[PDB]
RNA sequence: CGCCGCCAAGGUAU
């Protein structure tokens, strides 16, 4: 089957996890800061969120066993998902928006 | 005269810190310093001073021992500028740290004796020097928690025989 | 029988580390160094050298003897085990072990499959 | 060496929000 | 090219070049300023 | 064949002993025919000990 | 001890930057930052490992080919020099010869 | 109008970056140019050589990048040993609080370094074989210690140097041929440990 | 010893 493995000289049942690599995630938060995001990423319109710690990302059928058996012609079988696309675009706006690295033509929308 | 001589202090702190770093408002506690304040910040107009429903046990900050040697032996107005969020800003945020800070506070306020025992639950709960609280684990923080608002609630309902559950 | 003393080895450590000690040890503390020094800290030579063997004297809470050293099953709660207590139960024990092996298996496997396509 | 006057709060040892041009409007175009 | 290296190739790789100089080097003599 | 294969030879002439395995390639060189023992304990360089005698 | 494999990582990990880089048409350094890459997922983002950022080294190109001289002339990796440090990824990773070491200890104690 | 700070954010908030420093930048020769190149003023170099210490104390199992780092410093400025030294001093005669794991990781910490010199051999004349005096932790430190220096010098290579200086007699360690306990002690301590690479006969 | 700075056709049919 034609997803090649990178982990043809092991798996994880019978020779174990032989790297634990969990405290790069945290040293990567203590290098970057603890507000790493919040002051670039609009949490602030988000909601009223104080704590930050309770933030919780997509979960709302992820795996989706069977959606709903439905025909999937063409693109909405084998393309890819705009989606997250969007969402990651819209999680960072206001750093892949700023005003002042290109202070020229700016494009309002209608309304 | 306390009241006035230390409005001037306040503004000489005021004068001494950057500008990004001086406040906008002052929450100060019940009310004795509103015309002393606004009569010692006129090279300062814009910061606001209001007296709030939130006092807070800062004299339950004299019964730790760090603030307590450090407030009894000093020949000098020596302006000590300490630490109390020790290690949290990179877990938690300012948030529930502070929702954290006012309720161990109140519950050494209202009981030194219980509070203190149950900010040492283990005998390995070892303080670095540079910091005054406890190094421990997330769970065992809202343990501590559950069971300080606890102590809180049980001195609220010895003190005016009130029923805990029915509040 | 054993609960009151308990409350009353809790209450005398209480006041012994309430009206003495102060609110936070640090790492030092005349007492934590001492037991560092007084922990079994396995992987020592030294410990042959100064015992002859395990040997069994009066080893018990109260005067009376204690149980002698086969392998009785874990019951969750540390107990007293004395006069022949030999591994008679219904599997009450074992079942709900598993269980909650079980459960923490299962938590790290929910985990997992929530957070594939994130 | 840590004389503890402690000067501020990013003192302890032009990136970041970037000055906006003072002398210039963007040109705006309704999209 | 202060001696004798450096990088034909800035715009190919991902990178913009500057080779520094190896401080944990262990020697007599090497500085040239005091 | 010969061009997928690959022979090397430890000798008096030749003084390291290198060989290609399962990906990623070693080789070997002995203490013995060094004036000046290299640095081996700074990156990936691991040593070979004899068990019989436990020295390097 | 791979010069050539450290060289094509930090060629291709600044490859795929760019490659995210035009699919939102910007290829700004300043506008769209490393920022939005080393960020896990748990908080939001992408969730990527470091091997750009850890001072590929160089040698003496004269006596390169000829005989190992030993360590001189760090070069620098990817174009972030703002002292953030970025940590790598095999600092956090067991080695081989500890894990050999520790193995046989293990078992033997084991047993 | 004047400040102090009895917060250290100026000490922690150093031994953040040289955690990190050291957290990038593989190999050694990288770590140790990064840290020079910040120009750590000497003030501080008792408490970086603490945080390599500190850091290669806790990882899992042991990486021998950290007594090779750790030596380049240790030789390349001379305060860097003297400094380092000091740590290794100061730490057996603590060595009870961390134990089962850094116990290992910066007792072969030290093994390495003196096995690769850039270190005087004596750092040995705090080490106090007594079995009356050393306790547990200290034991199973300075167990693993030998044990895990032996293949390193091999134990005849061990044997010698560990002797075969002359000056030797500054520590406590085996030379004490004094009462017949520590004496005794010691022979039976080696013989546990499973090197006995050194046993001689002082009860005439 | 210090790379790199982005428009459009590709889709809401004629």
């Amino acid at each position: 089957v034609l997803k090649q493995n990178p982990f043809w000289w092991t798996h994880q049942r019978h020779d174990g996890k032989l790297w634990n690599l969990n405290n790069y995630r945290t040293d990567m938060i203590q290098a970057l800061g603890g507000v790493e995001g919040i002051l670039e990423h609009t949490l602030f319109k988000g909601t009223y969120f104080p704590t930050w710690e309770g933030l919780f990302w997509e979960k709302a059928s992820g795996f989706e066993e069977s959606m709903k058996w439905k025909k999937l012609t063409n693109a909405q079988r084998s393309g890819l998902n705009q989606i997250p696309n969007r969402r990651f675009t819209l999680w960072w706006s206001p750093t892949i928006n700023r005003a002042n690295v290109y202070v020229g033509f700016q494009v309002q929308l209608d309304l | 005269l306390a009241k006035w001589k230390t409005a001037e202090e306040v503004a000489a702190l005021i004068r001494s810190l950057p500008v990004e770093e001086q406040p906008k408002q002052i929450i100060v506690t019940r009310k004795g310093m509103l015309d002393p304040l606004e009569v010692h910040l006129l090279d300062f107009p814009n910061i606001v001073i209001k007296g709030s429903e939130l006092q807070l046990p800062f004299q339950a900050c004299l019964k730790v021992e760090k603030f307590g040697d450090l407030i009894l032996k000093a020949t000098e107005p020596q302006m000590v500028l300490f630490n109390l969020y020790d290690d949290w800003l990179k877990t938690i945020s300012s948030y529930t740290a502070f929702s954290r800070l006012i309720l161990i506070l109140r519950a050494l306020h209202v009981n030194n004796d219980r509070a203190k025992v149950i900010l040492k639950p283990d005998k390995t709960t070892i303080t670095e020097p540079h910091h005054i609280w406890p190094t421990l684990t997330d769970e065992e923080w809202i343990k501590v928690e559950v069971q300080l608002k606890d102590l809180i609630l049980a001195d609220y309902g010895k003190k005016n025989n009130v029923n805990v559950a029915s509040l | 029988g054993l609960a009151q003393s308990r409350q009353q080895q809790q209450n005398v450590e209480d006041a012994m580390k309430e009206m003495q000690k102060p609110l936070a040890r640090y790492i030092d503390d005349e007492d934590l160094d001492r037991m560092l020094r007084e922990q079994e800290r396995e992987g020592d030579p030294m410990a042959n050298f100064i015992k002859k063997n395990k040997a069994k004297e009066n080893k018990n809470k109260k005067v009376r003897p204690r149980y002698s050293g086969p392998a009785p099953p874990p019951n969750r709660f540390w107990p007293g085990y004395r006069w022949d207590g030999v591994d008679r139960s219904n599997g009450f024990e074992q079942k709900r072990f598993a269980r909650l092996a079980s459960k923490k298996a299962v938590e790290e496997l929910a985990y997992k499959w929530s957070v594939e396509d994130m | 060496e840590d004389d503890k006057i402690y000067r501020g709060i990013n003192n302890y040892q032009r990136k970041g929000p970037i000055r906006a041009p003072e002398h210039l409007r963007a040109t705006v175009r309704w999209d | 090219m202060y001696n004798g290296i450096g990088l034909p190739t800035p715009r190919g790789s991902g990178t913009n070049g500057y080779v520094q100089r190896n401080l944990s080097l262990v020697r007599g003599r090497r500085g040239e300023r005091p | 064949q010969w061009e997928n294969s690959f022979v090397s030879v430890y000798s008096k002439d030749n003084p390291n002993l290198l060989f290609n395995m399962c990906g990623f390639e070693c080789r070997i060189l002995p203490k013995c025919r060094t004036s000046y023992e290299e640095f081996t304990h700074k990156d990936g360089v691991w040593n070979l000990q004899n068990e019989v005698t436990k020295e390097r | 001890n791979t010069q050539e494999l450290l060289d094509l990582l930090v060629k291709c990990e600044n490859k795929i930057q760019t490659r995210i880089k035009i699919g939102l048409n910007s290829k700004m350094p300043s506008r769209f930052p490393p920022v939005v890459f080393y960020t896990p997922k748990e908080l939001g983002g992408l969730g990527m490992l470091s091997m750009g950022h850890v001072l590929i080294p160089q040698s003496d190109l004269r006596w390169s080919k000829q005989t190992d001289v030993g360590i001189t002339h760090f070069r620098s990796g990817m174009s972030h020099e703002e002292d953030q440090l970025i940590p790598n990824l095999y600092r956090y990773i067991q080695p081989w010869e500890s894990e050999f070491i520790d193995s046989q200890r293990v078992w033997a104690e084991y047993a | 109008v004047t400040i102090h700070d009895k917060t250290e954010i100026n000490l922690v908030s150093f031994r953040r970056t040289i955690y990190l420093a050291i957290q990038s930048s593989l190999d050694f020769e990288e770590c140790a140019h990064k840290l020079l190149k910040m120009e750590f003023p000497e003030s501080q170099t008792k408490e970086l050589c603490n945080m390599i210490l500190d850091c290669c104390a806790q990882q899992r199992t042991y990486e021998k990048f950290f007594g090779l780092l750790a030596g380049r410093f240790c030789m390349l400025k001379k305060e860097y040993m003297e400094s380092f030294e000091g740590i290794f001093k100061e730490q057996y005669d603590t060595i009870h609080r961390l134990e089962t794991n850094k116990l290992r990781n910066v007792a072969k910490m030290f093994a390495h370094l003196l096995y690769t010199d850039s270190l005087p051999w004596s750092v040995l004349e705090c080490i106090k074989l007594s079995e009356e005096t050393t306790t547990s932790s200290s034991r199973i430190f300075v167990k693993i210690f030998f044990q895990e220096l032996c293949e390193y010098m091999g134990l005849p290579k061990l044997n010698a140097r560990l002797k075969d200086e002359t000056l030797q007699p500054f520590f406590e360690g085996l030379l004490p041929r004094d009462n017949p306990r520590n004496t005794r002690f010691a022979i039976n301590f080696f013989t546990s440990i499973g090197l006995g690479g050194l046993t001689d006969e002082l009860r005439e």
